[PDB]
This record gives structure tokens, sequence and C-alpha cells, in this order.
């Protein structure tokens, strides 16, 4: 999500203008305003695609928030940017392992931190650790440090 | 503030990694040292040649030990990634936006 | 058993890499150019000799990391 975000907060207006402009064609139609499978099957196919209903919906999921089965023009920004190493990281998230469990924990996150030299605030600590832990078990995978840092 | 996040990563590449091989650099000539061929006859480069040749098949063995090792590592990993996984049990938007917009579509 | 099985498996494989060495026509030019050819064999050899360390090491540990998962997901 966050690198996507990011991307999304550095598109000028005109780029902006523009993917509005895509995206009224895809809703053209529709009736509430979105883009659900039907108007992304017909898109895709007038581009030359063939994709499964599956493929369609699994599209949609990627970028759907509100689940609303369909993307509103917010979730196609996203959808749009999204269209467009680990050996190394593998040798770092050993340095931070220091009980060697495969995990790293609040304490090895906030002994690492404190190294770095900067001004550490509990809610540097507490944050970090939860935009790492995408599975809310309080410490952060192997799987889990590959995204934290991607 | 987590795009900074990136940035460090990058200079951590850009890094450690690189210091590492340079360190290896200073393994390296610590193994295989330079050859001595300057004053050596006849009869002693025969001799040199069914030494090396020697060596080689030395150095092979060795090679082969460790490449044992890391084959049977291959299989207990594959194994365990089973394992592990057990128990946790297109169009690029820059062609489109020329598809659908034509001249309209300059920024994107 | 298996030991007997993987040390014939170990002696058929070198021999299968083993090359002939013949210098008895060589001159001592010749020779010299022999000698660095061997020399370069080593090196090769013990280049690998490595990918082949550094291997086993990044091994040892995705086995650990894998061997905590499971007995963290049991
Ligand atoms: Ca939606
Ligand atoms: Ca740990
Ligand atoms: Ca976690």
């Amino acid at each position: 999500d966050d690198i996507y975000k990011a991307a999304v907060e550095q598109l000028t207006e005109e780029q902006k203008n523009e993917f509005k402009a895509a995206f009224d064609i895809f809703v053209l139609g529709a009736e509430d305003g979105c883009i659900s499978t039907k108007e992304l099957g017909k898109v895709m196919r007038m581009l030359g695609q063939n994709p499964t209903p599956e493929e369609l919906q699994e599209m949609i999921d990627e970028v759907d928030e509100d689940g609303s089965g369909t993307v509103d023009f917010d979730e196609f920004l996203v959808m749009m940017v999204r269209c467009m190493s680990e050996e190394e990281l593998s040798d770092l998230f050993r340095m931070f392992d220091k009980n060697a469990d495969g995990y790293i924990d609040l304490d090895e996150l906030k002994m690492m931190l404190q190294a770095t030299g900067e001004t550490i605030t509990e809610d540097d600590i507490e944050e970090l650790m939860k935009d790492g832990d995408k599975n809310n078990d309080g410490r952060i995978d192997y799987d889990e440090f590959l995204e934290f840092m991607k | 503030l987590k795009t900074l996040m990136l940035q460090i990563a990058k200079q951590e590449m850009e890094r450690e990694a690189e210091e590492r091989r340079g360190e290896k650099g200073r393994v390296l000539r610590t193994r295989c040292q330079p050859l001595e061929l300057d004053g050596l006859g006849f009869e002693e480069l025969q001799d040199l040649c069914r030494q090396l040749h020697a060596r080689v098949d030395k150095v092979d063995e060795e090679r082969y030990d460790v490449e044992a090792k890391v084959t049977k590592n291959i299989t207990e990993i594959a194994d365990l990634t089973q394992k592990i996984y057990d128990l946790r049990g297109r169009i690029s938007a820059d062609a489109m936006m020329q598809a659908l917009l034509g001249t309209r579509a300059k920024e994107s | 058993g298996k030991r007997q099985t993987e040390r014939e498996k170990k002696k058929k494989i070198l021999a299968e890499r083993r090359k002939a060495l013949a210098i008895d026509h060589l001159n001592e030019d010749q020779l010299r150019e022999k000698a660095k050819e061997l020399w370069q064999s080593i090196h090769n050899l013990e280049a690998e000799k490595f990918d082949l360390q550094e291997k086993f090491k990044q091994q040892k540990y995705e086995i650990n990391v894998l061997r905590n998962r499971i007995n963290d997901n049991q």
C-alpha cells in the first residue's frame, strides 16, 4: 500500500486529469459511476486483451479499498500506478534478529533504532512495528521484512 | 517520513555488500599465489605440469565435498519450504492511455 | 549402506571430470603455457570452491529461519 500511496501523492494535476478522462471511458453508462467487471471486461477486450472473469475480479480486488466490488477514481489511480536485492536483505535481516529465532521483535527493533543515533520516540518504535507487522503478531517475519524494506 | 527509509535502504545496498566483495580481494591473494616460472628448465617444467595437474585433482575433490553439502541443504530447504507452506495453509497504463486518449495523452 | 554409494558416486563423478595430461611432445615454451593453463584451472576451481561455501552459509541460515517458522507455526 504505502509505496503506491506515495506514487499517488506525487502525480501532477495534469496527469490526474488525463487519468480522469480515461476513467470516464471505463465508467460510461455504469449505474453507480464506478468500474465493475462488466465495464473492466468491455474495455480490456476493446484493448485487445481477453481476461477471464476470475482475472477481472482479481484486478478489481487488488485495489478495492471499501469492499464495493467496484473501482472508483481513487482506486483507479492506484490501479494505473501498479500497472507500471532479496539476498541483500536476507543478510541484513539476520543482523536485526539478535536471538536468532527467525523474527524481529520489539526489543530487537528498539535496539537497532537506538543504534542509529537519531532521537527515538516511543511513537517511532510503535509505528514502525505496526508498519512492518502485517499479521498482528507483534513481530516482523522474513517476508514482512522484505515488504517493510521494499 | 518512510520514503527517507527507501533512501537509506538504497545506501545500504549501494552498500556493505561492496565492502564485503573488497574484503574478498583481501582473501583471494591469501590462497592462489603467483606462479614462478623464471629459471625452470625443461625437466623442471615437465615436473611442474605434473604437480599442477595433481593439484587440479585435489582441489576438484575439495570442491566436490563442499558441493555435496550444498546439495543436501537444497533437499532440506525444499522439504522445510513444503512443511511451512502446509502449516501456514497485462497492459501498462502507458499503452492503455495512448490507446484510449490518443493525442490527448501527453503527461501520462 | 548409504556411505559406500556416496563414495563410489564421488569417485565416478571425479573420474569423469578428470582430463588426460599429455605433455611429452611439448617444448619449454609450450610447457610454460601448459603450466599457466593448469594454474588457471586451479584458480577457477578455487573460485567455484566458494560459490560453494558462501552459498552453504546462506543456506544454514534459510534453514535456521525455516526451522523457527515451523516451530512457531506448530
Ligand atoms: Ca471500491
Ligand atoms: Ca528475534
Ligand atoms: Ca508479523
